[PDB]
């Protein structure tokens, strides 16, 4: 809270994780102050206003296997006493086109996804960064995987 | 980190009955788990991959089911040369490759 | 004709070295992953080690991390496993198997281990 | 809509528009306050200051056709006194490696683009931000294509 | 150089620049004022406070060699008085997977990488973005290789 | 060798259904899109109904919409056209067409229809 | 939603002439069209695909041009063999995969 | 039976044109990028010009920039290097290679000229 | 841009010994440096691709060393057919495709 009080947001993947999407704070670089929550792996927000919403996603895989791969990545707000999720930031892609044949190598791939906008928040929203394979998530290095938010007017 | 349960330790049935064994996972391992078999003297052999998808050569009646923590192998018929030790394998990393304890199959 | 055949095992005494052999045929070696798997005395299956088709990704588990090295030629398409630090524990009957080596962020590893050699037996006497 | 008045505009595609990339500012999540205009399918800057920028586009495809395909995503800016569009961001993606041939299947494949940055403009300059493939492009889903601007300074 | 005092910097590569990644600033829609400097081949932060950290890159190649390729892109920090570098923004990408054939046509790609997120720095830090393939760099246009920060508090 | 035959047309009266067959042969079938094009006597082409190589893109003419179902087998490398409700503007010459089904967007189709089948009449009156 | 016109309607040439047929969108539809002969008694052949590319087989006096909402196809010498009906069909997807009225080319 | 055929050198007077050819067999041409390579007698050797496969890139030599014109004819399978305002610099036997192409960058080039033609000696009299 | 230098420019051994030849470059040009040979009344013959890769059909004595701007090219045992001149070649783009000044490798 030695900034301007400004609501301020930036989390990253716990490496010790195993095979899920768990956002934590509690690292060099990755912030959580001036209201901002972390509740049920989302970030509550705690003042109207415009925020910058971003985040990162690294996948990794060896080879291709028989079934299609769609990568996708979503961040979405959940209003204040809010049945349906709406969808404010998506991003696909598909990095397994064919399956590796029998005899060839599995070959390693990288693929990542970011997102970013400005959205206007109310207080009380919860919003969530999701992948749909966590099984292919990759946070081997620090800097990869990540979701932040900041208000920039309230 | 992962734990591997195989239940019953010991199955002993008749030629014809139906076999059913159950491999249990202390976390959620997806559908990436595996089902060998290894008859007495020999190495073993891949029966069942990725939980439900049955290898090449092996006879329909072994058939695989489960997912998440829940696994089980069933063979609906069995033969004489079915009496054999069956084991699970969870693919994952932590820690990676871990076979199961083990099902014993024997006859009468 | 698809094959895999192993070497090497034998009685030895703890704190000595051996290495284990298998030699492949009648398929792409180069492009499949290996794993070496033991069993020891009246035991269960124990996964021991792990490389990929170049070796770029090893594995070991816990009780041989620091002893054994796993490694592998690709001209001579052949598996080698090195033990070192052996103690009596490490008394079993050693399997190499191919993998196809697909995997989902290096932790998930689809299909499994389809052929196996037909084994070596290592005995750590004193 | 803040206490410290600041121009900013969230816009997205139509997703009634034809092949074609069209901005539009009338949907659940995309605002348009503050002086900031939409003219020509263009943003129009009320202000001299620092203004961040950023846009995403996505595209879809079936198979690869026998030309190669490039996917460009650019914003570029008009001056109220210079003479045509410089470009500020742009990125581009090559999907295609080689012609699906015949006897295989058109399988799908994404690709998204993303680019964002801070620029100083004045009072009166023309932002747009287009695409060289307006038929690869994906608005199946909301937050896929979006474009937008906030005022950092003034 | 000095609009509002807020620190701010956009620099992009310099096209003249042969195989190697250097920094400039004296171009249109490019900007280093209020404090931020540029030293070796880093940019100098004036001001403690939440910045905005950004960064794209454009690599390009004509088919594939023998040997693997991954193109990293890469934000880093070094404080003051500090001996380590520590990662702020990473991503990898693999374009190619196999080796041109023989008898195939060395047909043109493009990769991307785009970095974006917010960091608490200290006055005297220094940043840099760092590319490992700075033979595949492709900064043939113009807004398609930058590197950016932007004070948001302070 | 490469060549599609249809079947199953004929005589029918209004509000009945018809089911018409189109086997291929020549190709690998299960890698094409397909297409069902119609004729009325007298008329010009007609485009009725389209599916992808797994069937995960159908689209349908607005005339034949809610009534016409367009599916296939690739095990028995057939396309089915399943014509439900007939009315008098059915009666037509039906042609099915294979189609690579390279696109941009799920909107644009490169290439073309380029081969056809013998075409098989329905008439409804 | 988008509207395809032919003209013209009939042509009517001798063996020799050069045969002009045109095709307007109501909007454009870049250069997704495609070009079909049918004979009498016959299933539709494909002349033309994306605009100006030959189908295989098809002889050189045919040729295809144009973009956007105007196209052209140019017969630049009329045989016997080709006095038949020609459609346009523009590829998009409102409405998809529409054929043209059709321009009919008969002798003099 | 790879091999790259060269023709039309000969004695041409200062200030006026010729057109090299170089006609391709035994690969396929098309999917090969390709050099000019000039060699002055009793001198090194100088590369004169590079174009890739489909045409998309062309690169030229200071000393023939402005001057010489690099094509190709992808269905006769032959390369052609224009040459005009011929000075008495250009005297030498030029030779062309094939490439792959492969790049990074548009800048850097992997590989080399890894098949040559016979050369053709032009001598431009003065 | 960049400048190749080559030494030594006239290389003289007998049968048997080892030649090392010498290319420096004004500037990095990483390791995409290439060796070609000429023999009397020959084309080039390509070497070494990369600074270090050895083409296809090139005797084991040829070997290339360095990056950056240093690169050497050994040869463990001269033979008759080897002398010749050698050149090295930058493959970046300032300028482009350039050829060292040559080095002859001869008898006496």
């Amino acid at each position: 809270r030695t900034p301007s009080d400004k609501p301020v947001a930036h989390v990253v993947a716990n490496p010790q994780a195993e095979g899920q999407l768990q956002w934590l704070n509690r690292r060099a670089n990755a912030l959580l102050a001036n209201g901002v929550e972390l509740r049920d792996n989302q970030l509550v927000v705690p003042s109207e206003g415009l925020y910058l919403i971003y985040s990162q996603v690294l996948f990794k895989g060896q080879g291709c296997p028989s079934t299609h791969v769609l990568l996708t990545h979503t961040i979405s707000r959940i209003a204040v006493s809010y049945q349906t999720k709406v969808n404010l930031l998506s991003a696909i892609k598909s990095p397994c086109q064919r399956e590796t044949p029998e005899g060839a190598e599995a070959k390693p791939w990288y693929e990542p996804i970011y997102l970013g906008g400005v959205f206007q928040l109310e207080k009380g929203d919860r919003l969530s960064a999701e992948i749909n394979r966590p099984d292919y998530l990759d946070f081997a290095e620090s800097g990869q995987v990540y979701f932040g938010i900041i208000a920039l007017t309230s | 980190e992962i734990v591997l349960t195989q239940s019953p330790a010991t199955l002993s049935l008749s030629p014809g009955e139906r076999a059913t064994l159950s491999c249990r996972a202390s976390q959620s391992v997806y559908s990436y788990l595996a089902w060998y078999q290894q008859k007495p003297g020999q190495a073993p052999r891949l029966l069942i991959y990725d939980a439900s998808n049955r290898a090449t050569g092996i006879p329909a009646r072994f058939s695989g089911s489960g997912s998440g923590t829940d696994f089980t192998l069933t063979i609906s018929s069995l033969e004489p040369e079915d009496f054999a030790v069956y084991y699970c394998q969870q693919r994952s990393n932590w820690p990676p490759f871990t076979f199961g304890p083990g099902t014993k199959v024997d006859i009468k | 004709q698809v094959q895999l055949v192993e070497s090497g095992g034998g009685v030895v005494q703890p704190g000595r070295s051996l290495r284990l052999s298998c030699a492949a045929s009648g398929f792409i070696f180069s492009s499949y992953a290996m794993h070496w798997v033991r069993q020891a005395p009246g035991n269960g299956l124990e996964w021991v080690a792990f490389m990929s088709y170049d070796g770029s990704n090893k594995k070991y588990a816990d009780s041989v991390k620091g002893r054994f090295t796993i490694s592998r030629d690709n001209s001579k398409n052949t598996l080698y496993l090195q033990m070192n630090s052996l103690r009596a524990e490490d008394t079993a009957v050693y399997y190499c198997a191919r993998d196809r080596g697909i995997a989902a962020g290096g932790n998930y590893y689809y299909y499994g281990m389809d052929v196996w050699g037909q084994g070596t037996t290592v005995t750590v006497s004193s």
